[PDB]
């Protein structure tokens, strides 16, 4: 009666992820810079890549 | 419990039915396990595979 | 209180139902038609019914 309504709501979003992990666990992978303003790229202790820029958290 | 026959993939034709929601393939096996002097079950162990509905 | 599912394709409707007995399903089936069907074609919707992938 709940499975026969065959229903899944897939994961693809942010988990709201890095605000659940401590800052000294995160490692700077790379930096990008161009007309779209400078942006940093950083790695989780879970091995995900993220992209963050001036004014973000 | 490898009292059990195996399998879970086949093509089914209905003989009798009672649950409109359940397509049981067959009572795959059943063996009355008696036990010993240390203790009983005496019951009938069995195995069934069934594709539901939905 | 009736018959269950209805699903069409602008050429045929493949319905799913429930009736009182060998009588009202006979009244309903008489009200339509009765046919000797022969060479059936198997299509990916059948297996999607076997897969449960199309809800029925």
């Amino acid at each position: 009666d709940e499975l026969g309504p065959v229903n899944a709501n897939p994961v693809a979003a942010c988990n709201e992820p890095l605000c659940s992990f401590d800052l000294d666990q995160l490692k700077l992978v790379a930096v990008v810079t161009g007309d779209a303003s400078p942006v940093a790229m950083v790695e989780d202790p879970a091995g995900r890549g993220h992209i963050v820029r001036r004014n973000t958290r | 419990v490898e009292m059990l026959t195996s399998d879970a993939t086949i093509e089914e034709f209905p003989e009798a039915q009672v649950s409109p929601f359940f397509k049981n393939i067959d009572l795959q096996t059943a063996k009355q396990v008696g036990g010993a002097q240390v203790g009983v079950p005496i019951l009938v162990e069995f195995k069934i595979t069934m594709t539901s509905n939905y | 209180v009736w018959v269950k599912t209805f699903s069409e394709n602008n050429n045929a409707v493949s319905i799913d139902g429930s009736a009182v007995s060998h009588d009202e399903v006979a009244e309903f089936m008489r009200g339509l038609n009765g046919v000797v069907w022969t060479p059936k074609g198997m299509g990916r919707l059948v297996d999607r019914r076997r897969d449960s992938k199309t809800a029925r």
